[PDB]
């Protein structure tokens, strides 16, 4: 109906907690981030004009979209594994994520034959990880799961 | 306060409400009647100038409140112009009984009898406005 | 005063003198044209310019929800009591505390100072 | 940078016209007069480089004040003229007067305002914006807009995470 | 207090082509005293010679959700004649309730959806 | 009379494709161009750049009339389409859209300073005198 | 008579033509027909003092668009064509400026979500891997 003054001061509050419980205090920060690694980074290699080699057979490359996994380790006999933040602090790690890329080679040996191969997720780097952002580990777990990940 | 008027440095522009440039080729009708009211009385029996005269004229309107302000006579600001152009210029100014003072300003005649005479007089009117002191 | 362009090549014209005529000219530097002066007033230099403000004022202002509005100013036009009424804040007129208002009611964009 | 200069120097010719405009361009070591760079851009006539600068000709008071400029340019009446101008001041000195005005029309055609366009088509675009620089720079010194204020922080930004790192990948991906 | 993260300015650009907005290659230079500038991240894309309607419009689709996002900042300078929109990164804005006719446009049964957040 | 209150319709016709691509010619409104006048017209694409991505010249009456030099619009009407109605003995209307947008600014037909002779110009950078006289030895 | 020559006699005729904009989903409709000779009826009212135009889409091809005028004294608008012969001629000048606009004030918007949707369908973004690649 409307909000009365009497209970003006209730009402604002409940706002300002709504807001919060959404929101939180570091939004600036993961919104930042995830638009980075969702968009920017795809962006970037988009934007990025296909490599053309001439030196006649002629080479081309075109780097199509981008894949981001887990933070992951690698420990010295190359098994992968997740990678906790938590981990990350006591073993002094980089929390990242590979970034992989789908790359397709198109060939033109002046003979009239176009012969076109992808490699999909190709492995061109590793993206330091933003905690709790949409491409963190600890994205969308409950405050039990993240106890028990040694997290606050 | 007559102390004070003869230290403060008092430009042309101070008192100088605004500035514009005819070419006015005949001096007798020279621009609208209100100069015709006045400016036939100094062609009647005029002097120094009846020889030659340049085409191009230079009206100057001089506020009466700034003007009044600094107790500024027109006679004294055209033996000023006079002092500071010496014959170069010819200056004829209206009455002060009249709600608007004005000042007509031309070029020696002698010239008249190389830059070229409207933006010279264009300099002037710069140089009048800033570099001339009153 | 006025600004005008030859109709050649639509450049700047400049006024100019021919001795043979006496009359005031505008001739064209890039393009050899030449044009009858009506004006006769190079320039005029408006060391006060004080430009009434009312020219300067836009009617749109009446729609600033910033702007105060006042019942006790009627329009001089169409009667309307709300009027929204502001302060020039133009730079080189050296004093400016005055009011300028303009009608609120819309299609009477009608400005004044009191 | 469009800068109108300063009145302090005194001179006949200089006192007279009043203060010109003139353009500081990227990869441009001297200051180019702004009416140069309309030409360069493809509108010689005044009326044209004015339409661009001064949207309502009735209005006296600002027509003086681009005078100066149009003397200053006078002498160049062609767009090759400019452009060759333009590339005189060039990063590079330019060997003949054809790799002058290419390199010219290059700096323009991207080097130059560049979120207004980027391609060979954006000249009509870039006229306009850069006039309505002029425009602005105009109405700043006929004290008609009031100065910009740096502190404001609508004319501010905040780089966060995202286009701090975003800055860093397109380097990166460059180099890779 | 919020940043903004940034959104493409093509869904605008779009809806003012749609509008009644004049596209600044297809104008003559006569046209752009009367009218109001409209700049989109500071690129001047047309005129406009009803600002009032469009300002509406805009702010009307912002609040619906519709074609113009929340972030996305439409400003109106009556007395300088342009409308400026920004859709871009770093833009530092805050949360603030809509008031019409001097009347919240929060009402009672918001404050009680809330309260059963 | 029936003008007070007359009342028109028509149909609207939109063929496939046409033999002839429709594009727009644009001048400016103080250009005060004159159709009259134009007892001959060439329109030719210009040779600056040494062909359908080039820029248009315009030449009227020969070198007597004036030359008009054609620029395609830089704005793409992705969003946005342009037609033309013509009437028709038929009485339907047809609509054929606008393959490009050409703005043509006349040019001028005078001696115009040289590049070489422009820099001797430009050591008189201010103390220029006469600005009409520079002409003159042109 | 020659190649570059410009063909004239629609300007000597005083050919007069209309242009109009036009939204993309009436030129999509027009397209989507591909032509098959009718897409609907243009309506003109004229009043005392007053003129109205619109233009009413077919029923077939669905399955109002009132007409707003446009001063053409800002700018003088003429056709001409390329014929595929190599023959430009030029069609006309045009004497009217109108623009299209939807009749719908809410709902059109729904269709507008759904256009800036299909327009940004091809927007590829980055897409998160459960398992890191091997
Ligand atoms: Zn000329
Ligand atoms: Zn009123």
């Amino acid at each position: 109906d409307e909000i009365t003054p009497d209970l003006w001061q209730e009402a604002c509050w409940i706002v300002i907690s709504s807001y919060f419980d959404e929101k939180g205090l570091v939004r600036q920060q993961l919104d930042s981030f995830d638009e980075f690694i969702q968009m920017s980074v795809q962006r970037i290699v988009e934007d990025a004009p296909p490599i053309d080699l001439q030196a006649p057979p002629r080479y081309l490359l075109k780097f199509e979209q981008i894949y981001l996994s887990k933070p992951t380790h690698w420990e010295r006999d190359g098994a992968p594994s997740p990678m906790m933040p938590n981990e990350a602090r006591l073993r002094n790690l980089t929390y990242s994520a590979p970034l992989y890329v789908d790359i397709t080679k198109t060939v033109i040996k002046e003979g009239e034959e176009q012969l076109q191969t992808q490699h999909q997720k190709t492995f061109i780097g590793k993206i330091p990880i933003m905690l709790r952002s949409t491409y963190c580990l600890l994205n969308g777990l409950t405050d039990r799961d993240l106890c028990e990940l040694n997290e606050c | 306060k007559d102390i004070l008027c003869r230290l403060e440095h008092t430009t042309l522009r101070k008192v100088t409400a605004n500035t514009a440039i005819y070419y006015d080729p005949n001096p007798q009708s020279t621009v609208v009647a209100e100069d015709q009211e006045w400016v036939n009385v100094y062609y009647e029996m005029p002097d120094f100038d009846v020889a030659r005269i340049s085409p191009w004229l230079l009206r100057v309107e001089l506020d009466r409140k700034h003007m009044t302000d600094r107790k500024l006579t027109m006679e004294q600001i055209a033996e000023k112009i006079n002092a500071g152009f010496g014959d170069d210029l010819n200056c004829i100014f209206n009455d002060d009984n009249a709600e608007k003072l004005v000042l007509r300003i031309r070029i020696m005649n002698s010239d008249e009898n190389k830059m070229d005479d409207d933006v010279f007089l264009r300099c002037i009117e710069s140089n009048m406005l800033t570099d001339m002191t009153l | 005063v006025g600004i005008r362009f030859c109709q050649e090549c639509n450049n700047m014209l400049y006024p100019k003198e021919d001795k043979e005529n006496r009359i005031l000219l505008y001739a064209c530097r890039n393009c050899d044209y030449q044009q009858e002066a009506d004006n006769s007033c190079i320039y005029v230099n408006k060391i006060t310019h004080e430009v009434d403000e009312l020219t300067q004022i836009i009617a749109d202002v009446s729609q600033d929800p910033t702007l105060p509005r006042t019942e006790d100013h009627p329009c001089q036009k169409c009667g309307h009591k709300e009027a929204v009424f502001f302060q020039s804040h133009s730079a080189r007129a050296e004093d400016a505390m005055r009011l300028y208002y303009v009608c609120t009611a819309p299609h009477c964009g009608h400005r004044w100072t009191e | 940078w469009v800068s109108m200069l300063a009145r302090g120097g005194q001179g006949a010719k200089k006192s007279a016209i009043g203060q010109r405009i003139v353009a500081t361009l990227p990869y441009i070591k001297q200051e180019v007069p702004i009416i140069i760079v309309f030409r360069a851009l493809g509108f010689v006539s005044d009326r044209d480089i004015l339409e661009h600068i001064i949207y309502d000709f009735e209005d006296p008071e600002m027509m003086e004040m681009v005078k100066p400029s149009l003397d200053e340019a006078f002498v160049i009446q062609e767009q090759n003229v400019a452009l060759n101008f333009i590339g005189s001041r060039g990063a590079k000195p330019g060997v003949t007067k054809e790799k002058r005005i290419k390199y010219a029309k290059e700096v323009l055609q991207k080097e130059m305002l560049p979120h207004v366009g980027v391609s060979d088509f954006c000249e009509t675009k870039k006229a306009y914006f850069l006039g309505y620089m002029v425009h602005r720079l105009l109405l700043a010194a006929l004290g008609r807009r009031e100065l910009d204020d740096r502190d404001h922080y609508g004319n501010k930004r905040l780089d966060l995470a995202g286009p701090l790192l975003a800055f860093l990948f397109r380097g990166m991906f460059k180099n890779l | 207090a919020y940043i903004s993260v940034g959104s493409q300015p093509s869904p605008i650009l779009e809806f003012l082509e749609e509008w009644s907005m004049e596209n600044l290659e297809e104008i003559s230079p006569a046209a752009i005293a009367d009218a109001t500038k409209i700049f989109v991240n500071g690129c001047w894309v047309g005129i406009h010679k009803d600002p009032e309607q469009l300002m509406n419009t805009l702010r009307k689709l912002r609040r619906q959700m519709d074609i113009i996002v929340s972030e996305v900042s439409m400003i109106r300078d009556i007395r300088e004649r342009e409308i400026r929109i920004y859709t871009d990164a770093g833009r530092i804005c805050r949360p603030l309730l809509i008031v019409e006719k001097q009347k919240l446009l929060l009402k009672k049964r918001h404050i009680d959806q809330l309260k059963e957040r | 009379g029936p003008s007070s209150q007359n009342v028109t319709e028509y149909v609207v016709r939109v063929p496939k494709n046409t033999t002839k691509k429709y594009n727009i010619m644009a001048f400016n409104a103080a250009d005060k161009v004159n159709f009259a006048t134009w007892n001959q017209a060439r329109l030719e694409r210009d040779l600056s750049n040494k062909p359908e991505d080039q820029p248009w010249l315009l030449r009227v009456n020969g070198k007597s009339g004036r030359k008009f030099k054609g620029i395609k619009k830089g704005g793409v009407t992705e969003n946005t389409s342009y037609y033309i109605f013509t009437q028709c003995p038929d009485g339907a209307f047809e609509a054929f859209p606008v393959h490009n947008w050409y703005n043509f600014t006349p040019l001028a037909r005078h001696r115009t300073l040289t590049a070489e002779e422009a820099e001797e110009e430009w050591e008189r950078r201010n103390k220029v005198l006469n600005h009409f006289s520079i002409m003159q030895q042109r | 008579a020659e190649r570059g020559e410009l063909d004239l006699t629609g300007a000597k005729q005083n050919t007069g033509v209309w242009l109009v904009k036009v939204p993309k989903y009436l030129s999509q409709q027009w397209a989507k027909a591909s032509g098959r000779g009718e897409v609907g009826k243009l309506r003109i009212a004229k009043t005392q003092g007053r003129t109205e135009v619109s233009f009413t889409l077919n029923e077939d091809l669905a399955n109002e668009h009132p007409f707003v005028l446009q001063s053409v004294g800002g700018q003088t608008l003429t056709v001409f064509t390329e014929s595929s012969s190599d023959k430009l001629s030029l069609e006309g000048i045009v004497v009217q400026r109108a623009e299209c606009r939807p009749a719908a004030s809410e709902n059109y918007m729904r269709l507008k979500r759904l256009q800036i949707e299909e327009s940004s369908k091809p927007v590829r973004l980055s897409q998160q891997l459960d398992k890191v690649v091997t």
